[PDB]
């Protein structure tokens, strides 16, 4: 079979809790390599967390990652577990489990990565407001105050796809997210074509259809 | 097919008036690339005038010409327009329209049109034959010519037998004197071809819209 | 302490069909005692896990195309691509294993190069529905420009604002390779109603002068 | 080569035995036996593997 | 302020087969946004090099471009006969976009004597009241040359020089003498005399109005 590592899905937690991530190996002799853990923070460098040896199970950590982190093994099921206690807001990151070799010392097989997000904000639906237009005019919809990611934005139920820009979401100070979706249309068609933006946020089960019109300056 | 850019609207304009130049593009998607107007003074280096984006939202122009020129485009007819107001003698030049592409800067250039700002009056050219004397028929090659005198303004196009004769033709630059231009054009042909075959010089002056065909005839001695 | 890896440059614009070069520099000697130099090069594509490209300075991992080459020694190492393709875009970074613990470089991003282009600027005021909630968001949009470096400033009655505006940037376009930027300014209702004239000022390398888009509260 | 694969399996087994040992002398004896087996196999790659295993074992256990 | 591009050298006199180099220098960093154009006499500019190292489609391999920062170079390994032109360097790093002064390339060759022909005024110009006597000097080198008009042996003169031919690299000159009809008819002998480097004695072409 194809040599691979499989990791669990994303994790959302609140401060003070404990999380456990699994990494299952398939396709080779599990006891002839080493299992290394790597942490990637948003906008930072990859940082080696530590490694566990299959022969004896003794883990080795860097100085920065001692105490709150734990490595464990289940050799019969060919699984490695990473346990995190006393979560903070600085632990939101993506974790990879990778295989390390004993003869050339590289990391050749990597897992898909598990995302861990810690925040004290609760689930909330989005709010949609029209950025109204006022030979080419630009308009759009602003999505504000929703948590957590992600939301899907479509125009005319997917009928319009040319020139649509959907910017990545940014975290506000209060702990909620916001984004904007814009599109440019010919000026002559503003008074004839009905433009509707559809926003879908699955975790809150919220679907909103907002109609964008030229501002009634009259 | 081949990318073609064709300018029009040039010629003579009196000082203080307004000028409108057009440039038609064909052979590519006109609504996808930036379009640029550039100019060159006679005998000098190139100077950049400005450019415009596909949907006429942003226009870049040289700071020294920001208040004098207006650029526009029409994707319906594949056309680009330049308008200038209160032109002076310093604007006598040759204008090119160029395409500005995404991955190549200025890959295609037009032919360019000549703009002359002067207070003189248009005068049709005078075309005279230049036949060799009786003592100039002793060589295997013989030279004939046509003299274009007393025209204004530039340019005039001189061809020999509607462009069939292209080798051995020298066309000297015109000389300006008393607000009138004068030039001569010479052609060297084998002595066995003339006067057996007809040689005719065609002179075209678009500014005065005058086309003259003058046959080279041996001197009536 | 830990060996520090510095990579040059941070962003590398290259065109398809040409050669590219990336430099990695360590803080100290990477030559191990037994004689081998453990410097490795990894590549990561958007939305995927990193994949090994080169191991031990100049060897090539199985499956890697022959156009990748590596060289260097001491504390200077270099990776060279003879003919870039569409699938070689991503983030490349070096790593060492000669001194505990292994460390990773900052990463160099490869992107397509094209000509300069100025942005188109638009400004959107706050709607009435948001104003009924007690907040006001003003949006400034820069459309289809290149390169990535542009500066946006917010002026409220000719006073420069600071510390309440957030920016967002899209990825490079797949058809003509341009960007787009959005700047949002957030105000409370009282502060929004204390002033009249709002302006967004844009400075870009492809524009001869800064561009100001402004409006007045309550007007049209 | 079947003999090379068998020798490689034996070398890896000896390395595993050495990794979980408490007396460095026993690990040294096991590594010497592995080196002798590699020499009998007449393969430079096996000798390289044994040399690397010696370094790793001496670092981790010693 | 506008970025100033200085290009050297202004003139180049090289023989066929040699190698030439042109240097374009900026007043401040322009990264690698430099393009090199070639313009032949009387035609549109043609793009040769873009992005300071890349070669445009159809360009022969003997043209190379290099440089970075504030200095760039344009190199021709083997100059041919049809490479006579004017070359420009342009930057588009920051608006406004500025062009260099341009280098004019000229070709040397062996010295050649001129061919001299003379033409009396035509009948129609005489009917119009004027008289133009023309003297054509074709295919000589180098450009330096002296032309003298002699009416009845006694020494309204306009001189025109063509651009260097791109095939055989020679210069041709037209000398025009403009007079009134009466002045032309008051004299018979007219002589065009050429003094050139290729000879120590002037080439004399003479005609008489009475003769035809
Ligand atoms: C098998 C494995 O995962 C490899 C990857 C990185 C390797 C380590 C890299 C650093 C190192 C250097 C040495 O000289 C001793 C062995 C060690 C400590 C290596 C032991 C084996 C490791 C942990």
């Amino acid at each position: 079979g194809q040599i691979q590592l499989v990791q669990s899905g994303p994790e959302l937690k609140k401060p003070g809790e404990t999380v456990k991530i699994s990494c299952k190996a398939s396709g080779y002799a599990f006891t002839n390599y080493g299992v290394n853990w790597v942490k990637e923070a948003p906008g930072k460098e990859l940082k080696w967390m530590g490694w566990i040896n299959i022969y004896t199970g003794e883990p080795t950590y860097v100085d920065d990652f001692k105490g709150r982190f734990a490595f464990s093994l289940e050799t019969s099921a060919s699984t490695a577990y990473l346990e995190i206690n006393n979560l903070k807001n600085e632990d939101t990151a993506t974790y990879f489990c990778t295989r390390g070799d004993y003869v050339n010392w590289y990391f050749d097989v990597w897992g898909a990565g598990t995302t861990v997000t810690v925040s004290s904000a609760s689930t909330k639906g989005p709010s949609v407001f029209p950025l109204a237009p006022s030979g080419t005019a630009a308009l759009g919809c602003l999505v504000k105050d929703y948590f957590p990611e992600p939301v899907t934005v479509s125009w005319n139920s997917g009928a319009l796809t040319s020139g649509v820009h959907t910017f990545p979401a940014v975290l506000q100070s209060s702990g909620l997210y916001s984004l904007s979706s814009v599109v440019t249309v010919p000026s002559s068609s503003l008074g004839t074509q009905t433009y509707i933006c559809n926003v879908n946020h699955k975790p809150s089960n919220t679907k909103v259809d907002k109609k964008v019109e030229p501002k009634s300056c009259d | 097919g081949e990318v073609k850019l064709l300018e029009s609207g040039g010629g003579l304009v009196q000082p203080g008036r307004s000028l409108r130049l057009s440039c038609i593009a064909s052979g590519f998607d006109f609504s996808g690339y930036w379009m640029t107007w550039v100019r060159q003074a006679p005998g000098k280096g190139l100077e950049w005038i400005g450019d415009i984006n596909p949907d006429s939202s942003t226009i870049n122009s040289t700071p020294s010409l920001k208040d004098k020129v207006i650029i526009s485009r029409d994707n319906a007819k594949n056309t680009l327009f330049l308008q200038m107001s209160k032109v002076r003698s310093e604007d006598t030049a040759l204008y090119y329209c160029a395409q500005r592409g995404n991955y190549v800067p200025f890959p295609y250039w037009g032919q360019g049109t000549l703009v002359t700002v002067s207070a003189a009056k248009t005068t049709p050219p005078s075309v005279y034959p230049l036949a060799p004397g009786s003592a100039a028929q002793t060589n295997s090659m013989v030279t004939l010519g046509c003299l274009v005198k007393g025209y204004f303004p530039e340019p005039v196009t001189v061809t020999w037998n509607s462009g069939s004769l292209s080798s051995g033709v020298h066309t000297f630059p015109a000389v300006l004197q008393s607000d009138l231009y004068t030039l001569s054009s010479s052609v060297t042909v084998p002595s066995s071809t003339w006067p057996s075959e007809t040689v005719t010089c065609n002179v075209a002056h678009p500014a005065s819209s005058t086309k003259v065909d003058k046959k080279i005839v041996p001197r009536d001695c | 302490g830990d060996v520090v890896m510095t990579q040059i440059p941070l962003s590398l614009p290259v065109s398809l069909g040409e050669q590219a070069s990336i430099s990695c520099r360590s803080s100290q000697s990477l030559i191990h005692s037994n004689g081998n130099t453990y410097l490795h090069w990894y590549l990561q594509k958007p939305g995927q896990s990193p994949k090994l490209l080169m191991y031990k300075v100049s060897n090539r991992f199985y499956g890697v195309p022959d156009r990748f080459s590596g060289s260097g020694s001491g504390t200077d190492f270099t990776l060279k691509i003879s003919r870039v393709e569409a699938e070689d875009l991503g983030i490349y970074f070096c790593s060492q294993s000669s001194h505990v613990p292994p460390t990773f470089g900052g990463g160099t991003k490869l992107e397509i190069k094209r000509t300069v282009a100025a942005p188109s600027v638009f400004i959107f005021p706050p709607s009435d529905e948001q104003l009924k909630s007690g907040t006001a968001s003003v949006v400034c949009l820069l459309n289809n420009f290149y390169p990535r470096e542009a500066k946006v400033q917010w002026k409220v009655d000719n006073a420069l604002q600071s510390g309440n505006s957030q920016e967002s940037v899209t990825e490079q376009d797949s058809k003509d390779s341009t960007y787009s930027l959005s700047s949002t300014l957030t105000l409370s209702k009282a502060d929004y109603e204390k002033h009249k004239v709002y302006a967004c000022e844009v400075t870009h390398q492809g524009l001869s002068s800064p561009v100001t888009k402004s409006f007045n509260r309550g007007e049209c | 080569d079947e003999k090379a694969k068998t020798a490689e399996t034996l070398i890896w087994q000896l390395f595993g035995k050495a990794m979980q040992q408490s007396d460095p002398n026993e690990a040294e004896k096991l590594l010497k036996k592995a080196e002798e087996l590699a020499k009998k196999a007449n393969d430079p790659r096996l000798e390289q593997v044994v040399r690397q295993h010696q370094v790793v074992v001496r670092f981790l256990v010693g | 302020g506008s970025i100033v591009m200085t290009q050297t050298p202004k003139f180049l006199f090289v023989s066929a087969g040699d190698r030439v180099t042109i240097t374009c220098k900026a007043s401040q960093s322009v990264s690698n946004d430099v393009e090199w154009y070639q313009q032949k006499p009387g035609q549109s500019p043609k793009l040769m090099i873009y992005f300071a190292s890349k070669r445009y489609n159809g360009v022969p391999d003997r043209f190379t471009g290099s440089g970075f920062g504030t200095e760039f170079t344009f190199t021709i390994s083997t100059v041919q006969a049809e490479d006579l032109a004017v070359y420009f360097c342009q930057q588009d790093y920051s608006s406004p976009w500025t062009f260099g002064g341009g280098t004019k390339l000229e070709i040397k060759r062996a010295d050649a004597a001129p061919t001299v022909s003379i033409f009396p005024p035509s009948s129609e110009q005489l009917t119009s009241g004027g008289a133009s006597v023309v003297c054509f000097l074709n295919n000589f080198y180098p450009k330096d040359i002296n032309v003298k008009w002699k009416i009845d042996g006694s020494e309204g003169v306009l001189n025109s020089w063509t651009d260097q031919d791109s095939k055989d690299s020679t210069y041709s000159m037209s000398s025009t003498l403009t007079l009134t009809k009466d002045e032309y008819e008051r004299h018979n002998s007219y002589t065009c005399e050429a003094t050139h480097k290729t000879s120590t004695s002037p080439i004399v072409k003479s005609f008489n109005r009475g003769e035809c």
